[PDB]
DNA sequence: GAGAATCCCGGTGCCGAGGCCGCTCAATTGGTCGTAGACAGCTCTAGCACCGCTTAAACGCACGTACGCGCTGTCCCCCGCGTTTTAACCGCCAAGGGGATTACTCCCTAG
DNA sequence: TAGGGAGTAATCCCCTTGGCGGTTAAAACGCGGGGGACAGCGCGTACGTGCGTTTAAGCGGTGCTAGAGCTGTCTACGACCAATTGAGCGGCCTCGGCACCGGGATTCTC
């Protein structure tokens, strides 16, 4: 069961442009983006989560990384785009 | 006179501690620039180091391990 | 017939519009081979590794190319020579 | 019963990435927002570099993705590029650029 | 000698008080209690 | 004859991807030196992680990390 | 509270050079470069072991740090001061 | 007797076996590692210390300041590119004049 | 040969460097046990060798011109120094902001 | 489910911030002037450009098998809890090496 994220950027790719193709190189260059940006945010959190005598990684410590990893208007988004599906997934009720 | 703090002997010293001899009579804009810059990245990462702590004011610990992010690491001010 | 110049445009603006390989591959693998037997003796290798080596070189090489042509036009010339290659790689910072 | 994915409204998984920073010793202790933060957060960044190798791709008149484009939507976007300016490419190429006294 | 006893846990103890009043009732009413003098949310927009 | 089996018009090609129009004579060996120290410096780092893998074949994986670790990480071969 | 490794490099210091003197300040830059030799050599053994597929820690993960991250001569001299090391508290059982 | 006795060093090899242990690089961590670890934290500073002393001998101090262990990590090569990236504290630059800016 | 300008040497004030002591919390010793690791065994992907063949490319070489490189005059723009202006340094007492630490209930997350 | 790290209020007191003002070395202005930037020029030589000869680069065919990879079994290593004692940190104190300071040797410079 060797484990890759082929599906799910297969449907978002889908949602936008339905008539494209991806070619398996292109393919491994997504899949390595998306384990690489994991591995730098995930170091960050955990170093951050160190700075300050804490042993839990909660959802702050991961916003203040994506703050400190990212430029400023992919930042931005990125952490308005998150706080939004935070707040989805809160108030299931 | 925000950004005259800095000064023609001090730049001028620099300079020779680079080791150059001749220097230019309008290298200063660009110098300034690049000090305002440079300053501006280090303590914005402080900043946001110090945010997430919720210290108010700017230690010397963040700042060297802001420095030990951008790849520029400081020795004898803790680490 | 062409002045000399236009056609070496006309081959750079070729070069930089494809994306084949420019080392051939059998030399750069006896390379690699004899490279690495001084390190460890009767090694193997796969064949992604020697692409993966290819690729890495290439990538290198074009961007040395771009910033000794820096120095290059720094020193008021057009064509390189090794204190431009010596300049570049003392201010990349490796020695 | 339901995945929290789509409790979440994504389509990255949540569990996935649980698994994945719960053995990964980053730490001892996990919240429940991190996985669905960081799902966000691999959702925008992917969307965001699928839009542009689409339209370059799209650019080229020619129907999938090649590396080239990738490369193009890499190296054509600014932030981006600062964001990946240190990783190089597989099968990318070079933007064309000359220098401007080489043009006689 | 007594405890600091906040503003923020001396609404907690009391309704815990209630809610214990409440439960040994259901093994009644209230009245005038400090939740039910709160004004509710208004109906229009 | 395998240190410049790699050979001159090779190089020219790699040089005129990389931009540059007049090239010397004396550039080939010392771009030759440059890359073989850039492998030695790589398969270094290789041949150490598939020592310490049990492994005779050295893989994509052991040389994907020897680049990665250096500053110079590559997409695409490490699936 | 404050933890710092003050005694052992002093006494190193006196069976070396049994006439010299160490500033505060020096105290400092050698306590900030131990911890960075600490925290890059264990992060190196961390990393292989997790991408090895191990669970444990051993002598053979940090040998290979060691012979990888810092040049060979020291690297070399290390390695056998180490295995001497090693070899006299196996010894001692 | 301490372990640091028993293998025959003066350095901690508990308190780096905790500082490893609570650090979550592993949840399982063998016993070589610590003794291994501490040889060679031994040995380093074994070594910057006697380049230390040295640099301290000809710049007629009895003391060490941090500007003649500086020319100490300057002056050899492999502590040089060890520790390039760092910075260290009112230790200056080592001279060094490039001969054309020398006239005559 | 004048003229500063570093280096040398003796004297002196001073403040952190090293040594010593109280004592705490962390290193060590000791036994249990689930289990990761060693380790033998086994399937078969894939890496190595290589016989020969088309030919693109590598190699070699002739011709010549844009260009590397030395020379040079000239505008000028920084260098060196004297004077004047200005704010940096320093002593330093003081108000209180705001971490450091402590106490403690509880929601939050491992299992 | 249930243990415990985290949320939270209080509270001690360390350190940082403001500001007298006095000094004085350091910055600012200015001005003569000379060594250097820089535009122009010219010998020539080294490398572009193009063509003939040569070489082993690429293919692809396939056999052999090395060892990468997987599985079951055994077991020996390391987490885990508990008792406990001295190593090692906070604090205090004497003093000597280097900071300071001044006279004069001495060695670059024009």
């Amino acid at each position: 069961r060797k484990e890759t994220y082929s599906s799910y950027i297969y449907k978002v790719l889908k949602q936008t442009h339905p008539d494209t193709g991806i070619s398996q190189k292109s393919m491994s260059i997504l899949n390595s983006f998306v384990n690489d940006i994991f591995e730098r945010i995930a170091t960050e959190a955990s170093k951050l989560a160190a700075y300050n005598k804490k042993s839990t990684i909660s959802a702050r410590e991961i916003q203040t990384a994506v703050r400190l990893i990212l430029p400023g208007e992919l930042a931005k988004h990125a952490v308005s785009e998150g706080t939004r599906a935070v707040t989805k997934y809160s108030s299931s009720t | 006179d925000n950004i005259q703090g800095i000064t023609k002997p001090a730049i001028r010293r620099l300079a020779r501690r680079g080791g150059v001899k001749r220097i230019s009579g309008l290298i200063y804009e660009e110098t300034r620039g690049v000090l305002k810059v440079f300053l501006e990245n280090v303590i914005r990462d402080a900043v946001t180091y110090t945010e997430h702590a919720k210290r108010k004011t700017v230690t010397a610990m963040d700042v060297v391990y802001a420095l030990k992010r951008q790849g520029r690491t400081l020795y004898g001010f803790g680490g | 017939r062409y002045k000399p110049g236009t056609v070496a445009l006309r081959e750079i603006r070729r070069f930089q519009k494809s994306t084949e390989l420019l080392i051939r591959k059998l030399p750069f693998q006896r390379l690699v081979r004899e490279i690495a037997q001084d390190f460890k003796t009767d090694l193997r290798f796969q064949s992604s590794a020697i692409g993966a080596l290819q690729e890495s070189v290439e990538a290198y090489l074009v961007s040395l190319f771009e910033d000794t042509n820096l120095a290059a036009i720094h020193a008021k010339r057009v064509t390189i020579q090794k204190k431009d290659i010596k300049l570049a790689r003392r201010l990349r910072g490796e020695r | 019963s339901q995945s929290r994915s789509a409790k979440a409204g994504l389509t990255f998984p949540v569990g996935r990435v649980h698994r994945l920073l719960r053995r990964g010793n980053y730490a001892q202790r996990i919240g429940s927002g991190a996985p669905v933060y960081l799902t966000a957060v691999l959702e925008y960044l992917a969307a965001e570099i699928l839009e542009l190798a689409g339209n370059a791709a799209r650019d080229n008149k020619k129907t999938r993705i090649i590396p080239r484009h990738l490369q193009l939507a890499i190296r054509n976007d600014d932030e981006l590029n600062k964001l990946l300016g240190n990783v190089t490419i597989a099968q990318g190429g070079v933007l064309p650029n000359i220098h401007q006294n080489l043009l006689p | 000698t007594r405890r600091h006893k906040s503003a923020r846990q001396l609404i907690s103890d009391e309704n815990k008080r209630i809610n214990a009043l409440l439960t040994k009732a259901n093994k009644l009413v209230p009245k005038a209690t400090y939740f039910s003098v709160e004004a509710p949310p208004s109906i229009r927009p």
